[PDB]
Formats: structure tokens, C-alpha cells, sequence
């Protein structure tokens, strides 16, 4: 109604110029569309490109879990693998990407001609039991690495006699266990092996000859850096767990120097972070440092290897009955029969579950945060100097979420003292960042924090999270 | 001078198919597995969503057959109730939810089309915005050109979506044929994180996202041949096919990937293509991108004929009613829709619109069903050839009440504010409808503006 009818509109709109105006607007619209397309093309072509993927393997995407004594993992009186088949849910909840069985072959004493590396010990389990355990582990996406140490009941790592026949037995057993379906091998205390470099190179070549996802772990007892480098001279791809970090504890910058020197000497390759080849963390640390080390090991460029029960701070010096080499796992008050009532809830795994502040909750959160971001998976690592008693570094892959870890190894509280951000690389440090979690009571998370006025209580770790700049 | 009926049965099915299957199948699996841990539970909730959509479409078909007036909820819910609720509905459609729908779908299209050029890197935001705006401009020009071109494009892109889904299904079947285990033991058995109200209702709420968009046939009624029989037939042909395709695609996804992979990754289709294809697995997002393109077109179509309908009732300015004498398309309505679709690009954030839509979309359907029941009670034999039993509508009303309760539980503060905006239309309603004897200068200015818009864009009144 509020407008011209058909006849009047066709009478008036036919005037010259009016026909040209709408045509001009149509051509202007098409020109603007073409200009928008050209601008989009220019923005696309003049843009940075992606970084190349590092060809991710299976063992780079999570920690590893070691089981030194299978009998004491589920308590005495139950040594069969069915305990592990039933307990796989616990490790799946922990979200580990590996599992290291202890030695299961026959080893009674130093008798070389009687010890065999292929036959499965009946007490530990059966061959079909091992196959069922492997199948269950594979279904749970938990891959199994099997240990091969011919002598673990006596004094020598391999045998006190000539070791060539030991190498022949090991090379015979490699395929027997490889076609069994295991996903990797482990050898320990190779410091007692004469000319161990050649044997390790041969085993690495053989294991890689079956498939590409096969892995080999070597464990030493020497903290010397030069010996480790000499061992890795011909075994670059080999993962070597050692006591390197065990030399010093609670050191503000000595630990940073150790880590930086090791990374510089190794050529920034992939390595394994652990305080000992087969021993627990509490055997070298007190109860006030477990959180700091568990935070450090989950944010370093490498594979972290932990011992069983060290996600809840198990102690081998708190109960006389349990031997130091084979601690008994604390599942309930009835787990340890001697002196009932000595076991407390806060050391019990069930007591550490519901409590948010428990070590087990911290371990679970770090495990969750380890295997989803690419920065912590295969990102670049840059450590920068800070105030005394502190260790500060940054993780950043190419463009994803950047992480910044600060640890206080000093015995007294002090400010952050971040001073100059040495080697920031592409990931510039902003004045504002998030705080995902803290290792001490207080310090509510989720809120942003200001770094220039960070007050650090003794023995505290921070895992600030900030995005691309 | 009236819009002749051009949509046929095939185009009627194509509209629904291209509107419903735009993005949900390629993203939702991750969320439904996050809520429902067991893949069997996810399949069960998908089937439940499918049958719920079947029930809603069934009754909706009758509701549309009874009232052959053009326009969707704005017509059925205007004939029932009164003028005031209808204007609130149309104002809400005009303000946020409808214009934001096209922009969000176009942004998804841009991102998934530019993904092959930036596999791991996040695509630049400027390029995505420009590509989305280019898509909207091209589509609103094609729509203004002629109806037949729009119908042909919609049919072609629906066919492309079906072809991509069939490719996914055949790849899944092939990988089943290679001695697969179908992940049967994790399937069903332990449910995982099931709860009475904690998780199953959340999984249902996530599932109903991908099944939306079936309420579009009404928006194009009075433009299709023989609406009395072709409208219900198109719905009953389209919906079960979509349900079975969704179920089969979810089954194909679950069997060939680990649960944790979906729980961690986002683009399930990209991972499927990388695993199976292994070669040139970059077109997969491209197809998916195309799967969005046609969708936008459909929405734009179903948007324009909505606003035009409002302009017939006097709620809207009379500029929108006029149509081109030769082309016979409502040019001003399409231009207005394109303008307010473009205007949402300038927003820094775009996910804030879901908070209100999430409950508005599911309360309006319940209001429409209550109106249908009221119409049945008030006067019988109002040309109801179908005459469905009065059992589905009451169950649908009860289910919609549960959905509204779940929405209130999930986002109380967000839902509150969303509804407050609804009250903002009252001053506009009073100024436009309740206020009529305006000063002469206002009427002169309005008339001059409409005359100018008629002079630039050659459009004649409806009659
Ligand atoms: C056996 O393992 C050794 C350990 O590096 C590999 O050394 C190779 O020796 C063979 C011939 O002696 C040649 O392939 C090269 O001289 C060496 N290549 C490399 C990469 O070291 C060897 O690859 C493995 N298998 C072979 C072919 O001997
Ligand atoms: C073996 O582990 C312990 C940890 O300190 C050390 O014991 C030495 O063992 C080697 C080989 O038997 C011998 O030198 C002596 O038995 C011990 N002497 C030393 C060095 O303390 C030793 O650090 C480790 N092995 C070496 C030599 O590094
Ligand atoms: C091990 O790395 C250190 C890094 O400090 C090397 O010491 C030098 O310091 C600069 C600064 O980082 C290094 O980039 C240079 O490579 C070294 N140059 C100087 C000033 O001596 C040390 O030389 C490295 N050792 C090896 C074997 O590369
Ligand atoms: C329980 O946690 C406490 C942490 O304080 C540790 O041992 C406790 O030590 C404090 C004082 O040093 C006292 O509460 C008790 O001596 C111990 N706790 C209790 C409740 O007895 C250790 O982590 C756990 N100790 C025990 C025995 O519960
Ligand atoms: N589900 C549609 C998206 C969609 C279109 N119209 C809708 C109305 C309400 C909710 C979702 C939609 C898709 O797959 O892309």
C-alpha cells in the first residue's frame, strides 16, 4: 500500500539514467566481489607455512610404567598374570603408554648351562597366560615391553663366566619373544658387559629388522656423562635409562646445568628421563620433593620412566618388613600383613584416590596433560636463567599452546626473579599467563597471574600456560 | 503477479536433506562419545534422536497440511494465539538466531575448505571471514537471479552430501571386510559414565543438534506443486533415510578408530580420511566444506520467504512484499537477509548465540504443538485430511518440557539473559503496530524511502 502501483512504477522507472544507475550498482557489486576474492587470495598466499611433523611413534606419547617385582605388585600369594589382567584397568586410568615386565625366565644361580631365557617360569605364569595378558593389554591400547636379564638372583648382571654364549642365548631369544607379540625389550646393568657397545648395536639392528615400532631400553648404574656419550656413540636411537639425575638433589641450578649439558652433548635427540634404572624415587628423595620431580619429569623433551608405586609416594624406609629392592604395593590395610594398623590412609592408594591434593591425583593430571598438546609431545624446549634456586623453561612446538615451567629447588622462599627471558625464540613471553595447577596448597587455579611479582614458597612448581603470540 | 509454484517432490526432499545434514555428522561423534562413554550407548541415543525427529516431523507434516498458509511457525502460531506472540517470534528470528545460522555455517565451510592449505596450522581468521562473506554474496545473488537455479544448486549439493556419506559408508564396510573385530567388547557392555540425569540427557541434548533443520518445508509452502500430498510425502521420504545414514555413519566411525582417539581429536572425518585414504586425504574436508555450502543456500531460501510473509501481515515495513515483475523473486527480502548475515562477521566472538537458541528453538516447537491441540479442540473439520491420533503430540510436548528443563539446568544464567532479549521487541511492536496515527512527516518520509527503494530495485507490489 505504501508505494507505487505497477503502472505508475513502470511509467516513472523508465526514465533515462535510472536504467543506467541500477546497472552501475550491479557492476559495482561484481567489482567489489572480485576485489574481496583478490584480497582473500593475497592474504592466503602471503602467510606463514606449517612445520613438518616429526613422524610420531608410539612411545613418544606418554610415560612408561615399570614393575620390578610382579609378585609384590598385587600382594603375596598371587603371582599369576591374571592379577595383571584384572589390574589393567588401574593402569588404563593412569593413562600410561607402556608397561615393563620384570624378568620372568628361569634364573636360580650363576649356573650358565642351566639358565634358559626362553622358557616361562610356572609360578609367574604360563605361555598361554602370557598370550592372554598380551591380548588384553593390546585391547586396552597398553603396549608391553619385556625384560631380558639372564641373571637377576645372584651378583653379576649377566654371568661371572664368559659372556659370548650369553649373547648367543639372547640373540636366539630375541625372535622367540618377538613373534610372541611383545612391543620392546629391556636390558639392565650393562656396565658388567664387556664391549657392550657392539652387542647393543647388534641387538638394535636385529630388533629394528622385524618392524619399526620395536624399542630397546638399556640401563646403567653410572652417572658419568662421558660414559653415557661413549655408549651412545654407536647407539644414537637407543634409549638409555641411567642414574644421571641421581647424583645431586634439591639443587637450584646444578640440575639445570646437568640437563642443559646433557641435551647439548646428545645433539637434542630423544632421551629418557629417570633417576634410576630400577629403583624408586623415594630412595633418593625425601617426601617434600616428590611433587617437584613429578612435575619436572612430565615437561621435559623425552620419555619419562617411573617405577611402580611412585605415583603415590611409596616409601621403602617406612616399614621394616618390606625389602628395599622389592616393595609391596599398598592397596588396603590388609595388603601388608605384619604389624596391622601401621599402614595409613594417606599412603594407601584408596586414600590417595578421592583426595584432590594427593600425589596420585597430581600424577593423573600430569598424565592427562602430557599426551594431548603437541608442545609437550614433540615441542621445542628452551631453558632460561632465573634467580638462584630456580629452574625455568618453556615448551613450544610451532604455533600451539605454549607452556612455561618454573621450579623452586631452594630451601627458603624467594621471588621469581625471572630477569631477562633468555632465548625466547618465536614464543615471546607476555606479561600475562594462566596457571593450570600448583604443587602446594593454595594458589587457586584458572585465574590469570602477573609474573613480575611472583612470590614462590619453598619447594613449589608452576606450569603457566599461554597461547601463541 | 505472484510467485508461481516451482518446487517439486524431488526438490522438496532435497531442501530437507540439504538443511538437515550440513555439519553435525562430522563433529558431533566426539561430543556424543564424550558424554556417553560406551559406543553402544552412543548408537542407542542416536537412534532415540532419530525416532524423536520422526515423531516431530510426522505431526509437523499434518500441522502444515491443515494450515496451507505460507510461512512456518510465524504462520501456524499466528493463526492460533494472537498477533503479539507472532511478532515476538519473527523479531527473534530477524535479530539473532536466523542471521547467525548462515554466518556460522559459512564460517565452517570456509575453515574446512581452507584446511587442506593449512593442515596443522590454524587457518587465518581474515581469510575465513572473507571466504564466508564471498559465499554469502554469491549465494544471495544466485537466489535473486531465479528460483530454478537455487533449486538446481540445492539438488546438486544434496547429491554431493549423499555421495560423500556413501563413500564413508563403503570405506567402513570395506575395512570391516578385512578381518575386523568391530570393537565388539568395548561396544555396549560397560556403559562408562552413565547417570540418571548426569550424562544421558546431556548425550541426548548433544545428539538432537545434528538432527535439527527438518522444520523447513513450511517455510516454502505455497511455492510447491500440490502441497496437500507432496508436503507429507517429502518428509516421510527424507527423515528415515537421514536417520539410517546417521546410524550407519556413526557405526562406521566407531569400528575403525579407538575411543580415546575420538575423545582427543576434533575432526573425526579428517582422521578417517587420513587412515583409510592415505593419499590425497585433503578433499575430505573439501567435500565436507561443500556439504556446508548448499546448506547455506537452503537456509537463505527458507529465510527470505519467512520475512516476506511477515510483510504481508503488516508487521514488517511494506518494502519487503514487493517482487520483481520479470524475475518474480523477492529482491528486497534477500538483500535484507544478506545484509544482516554479513553484519555478524564483525563480531569478535560467535559462539555466544547458542545460549538463547538452545532453548528458544525447542520451546517454539512445543508452543506450536500446543497451538495445534488448541485448534483441534476449538473447531473440528478444518480441512484435516490426515487426522493423526492425538498421542504423538502430547508425548512430544512432554519431551520438549524435559528438554527445556535440561537447558535450564545446563545454562541457567545464559538462558535467563537470552529470554530477557525477547522482551526488547515490545517497544518495537508498540511503535510499529499499536501506534498507527503518526505525524504526517513520518508517513511522508517512510513513503519516500519506500519509493526510492522501489526506484532503485524494480519491484512491484504483490497485488
Ligand atoms: C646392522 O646394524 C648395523 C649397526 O649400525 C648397521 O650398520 C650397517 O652395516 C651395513 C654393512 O656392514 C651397512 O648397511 C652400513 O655399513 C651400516 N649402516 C648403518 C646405517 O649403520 C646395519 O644397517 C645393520 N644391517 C646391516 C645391513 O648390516
Ligand atoms: C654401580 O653402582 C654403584 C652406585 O654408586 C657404584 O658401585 C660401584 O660399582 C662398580 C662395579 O661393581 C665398582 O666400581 C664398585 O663396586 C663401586 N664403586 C663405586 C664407583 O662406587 C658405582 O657408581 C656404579 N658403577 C660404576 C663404576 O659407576
Ligand atoms: C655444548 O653446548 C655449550 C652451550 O653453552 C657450548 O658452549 C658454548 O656456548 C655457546 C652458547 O650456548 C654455544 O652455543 C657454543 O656451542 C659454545 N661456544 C663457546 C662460547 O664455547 C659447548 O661448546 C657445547 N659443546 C659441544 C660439544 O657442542
Ligand atoms: C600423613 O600425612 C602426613 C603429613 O603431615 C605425613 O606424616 C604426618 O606427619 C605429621 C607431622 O609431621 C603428623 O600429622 C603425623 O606425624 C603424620 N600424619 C598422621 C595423620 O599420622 C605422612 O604423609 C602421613 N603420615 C601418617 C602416619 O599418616
Ligand atoms: N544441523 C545442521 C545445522 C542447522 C541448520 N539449521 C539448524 C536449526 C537449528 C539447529 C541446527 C541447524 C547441520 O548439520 O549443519
Amino acid at each position: 500500500f505504501t508505494g507505487l502501483s505497477k503502472e505508475e512504477l513502470l511509467k516513472v522507472a523508465g526514465s533515462p539514467g535510472w536504467v543506467r544507475t541500477r546497472w552501475a550498482l550491479l557492476l559495482l557489486f561484481w567489482l567489489g566481489w572480485l576485489g574481496m576474492l583478490a584480497g582473500a587470495v593475497v592474504i592466503i598466499v602471503r602467510a606463514p607455512r606449517c612445520r613438518e611433523l616429526p613422524a610420531q611413534k608410539w612411545w613418544h606419547t606418554g610415560a612408561l610404567y615399570r614393575i620390578g617385582d610382579l609378585q609384590a605388585f598385587q600382594g603375596h600369594g598371587a603371582g599369576n598374570l591374571a592379577g595383571l589382567k584384572g589390574r589393567l584397568d588401574y593402569l588404563s586410568s593412569l593413562k600410561v603408554k607402556g608397561l615393563v615386565l620384570g624378568p620372568i625366565h628361569k634364573n636360580q644361580k650363576d649356573d650358565v648351562a642351566q639358565t634358559d631365557l626362553l622358557q616361562i617360569d610356572p609360578n609367574f605364569g604360563s605361555k598361554e597366560d602370557f598370550d592372554s595378558l598380551l591380548q588384553s593389554a593390546k585391547k586396552k591400547s597398553i603396549r608391553v615391553i619385556l625384560d631380558l636379564t639372564p641373571n637377576y638372583r645372584g651378583e653379576n648382571s649377566w654371568f661371572s663366566t664368559q659372556v659370548d654364549t650369553v649373547a648367543t642365548k639372547v640373540k636366539d631369544a630375541l625372535e622367540f619373544w618377538l613373534q610372541a607379540g611383545v612391543d620392546g625389550f629391556q636390558v639392565r646393568d650393562i656396565e658388567n658387559l664387556k664391549d657392550a657397545s657392539s652387542f647393543l648395536a647388534e641387538w638394535q639392528n636385529i630388533t629394528k629388522g622385524f618392524s619399526e615400532d620395536r624399542l630397546l631400553i638399556a640401563g646403567t648404574n653410572s652417572s658419568d656423562l662421558q660414559q653415557i656419550l661413549s655408549l651412545l656413540e654407536s647407539n644414537k636411537d637407543l634409549l638409555l635409562t641411567s642414574s644421571y639425575l641421581s647424583d645431586s638433589g634439591s639443587t637450584g641450578e646444578h640440575t639445570k646445568s646437568l640437563v642443559t649439558q646433557y641435551l647439548n652433548a646428545t645433539g637434542n635427540r630423544w632421551c629418557s628421563w629417570s633417576l634410576s634404572q630400577a629403583r624408586l624415587l623415594t630412595s633418593f628423595l625425601p617426601a617434600q620433593l616428590l611433587r617437584l620431580y613429578q612435575l619436572m619429569l612430565f615437561t621435559l623433551p623425552g620419555t619419562p620412566v617411573f617405577s611402580y608405586g611412585d605415583e603415590i609416594g611409596l616409601d621403602a624406609a617406612a616399614l621394616p618388613g618390606q625389602p628395599m629392592e622389592a616393595p609391596v604395593m599398598l592397596w588396603d590395610e590388609s595388603s601388608f600383613p605384619d604389624i596391622p594398623g601401621a599402614v595409613s590412609a594417606n599412603m594407601t592408594v584408596k586414600g590417595q584416590s578421592e583426595d584432590p591434593g594427593s600425589l596420585l591425583s597430581l600424577f593423573r593430571r600430569l598424565s592427562d596433560q602430557r599426551s594431548k598438546e603437541r608442545s609437550l609431545l614433540h615441542g621445542d624446549f628452551h631453558a632460561f636463567s632465573a634467580g638462584p634456586g630456580l629452574f625455568s623453561y618453556i615448551r613450544h612446538w610451532d604455533q600451539n599452546e605454549r607452556f612455561l615451567v618454573v621450579l623452586n629447588f631452594g630451601d627458603v622462599g624467594l621471588s621469581a626473579g625471572l630477569q631477562a627471558s633468555d632465548l625466547p625464540a618465536s614464543a615471546s613471553l607476555p606479561a600475562k599467563a594462566d596457571l593450570l595447577l600448583s604443587t602446594q596448597p593454595g594458589r587457586e587455579e584458572g585465574s590469570p597471574l602477573e609474573l613480575e611479582r611472583l612470590k614462590l614458597e619453598p619447594h613449589e612448581g608452576l606450569l603457566l600456560r599461554f597461547p601463541y603470540a | 503477479v505472484t510467485l508461481q509454484r516451482n518446487i517439486t517432490l524431488l526438490n522438496g526432499v532435497a531442501i530437507i536433506v540439504g538443511t538437515i545434514i550440513g555439519s553435525g555428522i562430522f563433529v558431533t561423534p566426539t561430543g556424543v562419545l564424550k558424554e556417553a562413554g560406551s559406543p553402544g550407548l552412543a548408537l542407542v541415543v542416536w537412534a532415540a534422536c532419530g525416532v524423536f525427529s520422526i515423531v516431530g516431523a510426522l505431526c509437523y507434516a499434518e500441522l502444515g497440511t491443515t494450515i496451507s498458509k505460507s510461512g512456518g511457525d510465524y504462520a501456524y502460531m499466528l493463526e492460533v494465539y494472537g498477533s503479539l506472540p507472532a511478532f515476538l517470534k519473527l523479531w527473534i528470528e530477524l535479530l539473532i538466531i536466523r542471521p547467525s545460522s548462515q554466518y556460522i555455517v559459512a564460517l565452517v565451510f570456509a575453515t574446512y575448505l581452507l584446511k587442506p592449505l593449512f593442515p596443522t596450522c590454524p587457518v587465518p581468521e581474515e581469510a575465513a571471514k572473507l571466504v564466508a562473506c564471498l559465499c554469502v554474496l554469491l549465494l544471495t545473488a544466485v537466489n535473486c537471479y531465479s528460483v530454478k537455479a537455487a533449486t538446481r544448486v540445492q539438488d546438486a549439493f544434496a547429491a554431493a552430501k549423499l555421495l560423500a556419506l556413501a563413500l564413508i559408508i563403503l570405506l567402513g564396510f570395506v575395512q570391516i571386510g578385512k578381518g575386523d573385530v568391530s570393537n565388539l567388547d568395548p561396544n555396549f557392555s560397560f556403559e562408562g559414565t552413565k547417570l540418571d540425569v548426569g550424562n544421558i540427557v546431556l548425550a541426548l541434548y548433544s545428539g538432537l543438534f545434528a538432527y535439527g533443520g527438518w522444520n523447513y518445508l513450511n517455510f516454502v509452502t505455497e511455492e510447491m506443486i500440490n502441497p496437500y500430498r507432496n508436503l507429507p510425502l517429502a518428509i516421510i521420504i527424507s527423515l528415515p533415510i537421514v536417520t539410517l545414514v546417521y546410524v550407519l555413519t556413526n557405526l562406521a566411525y566407531f569400528t575403525t578408530l579407538s575411543t580415546e582417539q575420538m575423545l582427543s581429536s576434533e575432526a573425526v572425518a579428517v582422521d578417517f580420511g587420513n587412515y583409510h585414504l592415505g593419499v590425497m586425504s585433503w578433499i575430505i574436508p573439501v567435500f565436507v566444506g561443500l556439504s556446508c555450502f548448499g546448506s547455506v543456500n537452503g537456509s537463505l531460501f527458507t529465510s527470505s520467504r519467512l520475512f516476506f510473509v511477515g510483510s504481508r501481515e503488516g508487521h514488517l515495513p511494506s518494502i519487503l512484499s514487493m517482487i520483481h515483475p520479470q524475475l518474480l523473486t523477492p529482491v528486497p527480502s534477500l538483500v535484507f537477509t544478506c545484509v544482516m548475515t554479513l553484519l555478524y562477521a564483525f563480531s569478535k566472538d560467535i559462539f555466544s548465540v547458542i545460549n538463547f537458541f538452545s532453548f528458544f528453538n525447542w520451546l517454539c516447537v512445543a508452543l506450536a504443538i500446543i497451538g495445534m491441540i488448541w485448534l483441534r479442540h476449538r473447531k473440528p473439520e478444518l480441512e484435516r485430511p490426515i487426522k493423526v491420533n492425538l498421542a504423538l503430540p502430547v508425548f512430544f510436548i512432554l519431551a520438549c518440557l524435559f528438554l527445556i528443563a535440561v537447558s535450564f539446568w545446563k545454562t541457567p544464567v545464559e538462558c535467563g539473559i537470552g529470554f530477557t532479549i525477547i522482551l526488547s521487541g515490545l517497544p518495537v511492536y508498540f511503535f510499529g503496530v499499536w501506534w498507527k496515527n503518526k505525524p504526517k512527516w513520518l508517513l511522508q518520509g517512510i513513503f519516500s524511502t519506500t519509493v526510492l527503494c522501489q526506484k532503485l530495485m524494480q519491484v512491484v507490489p504483490q497485488e
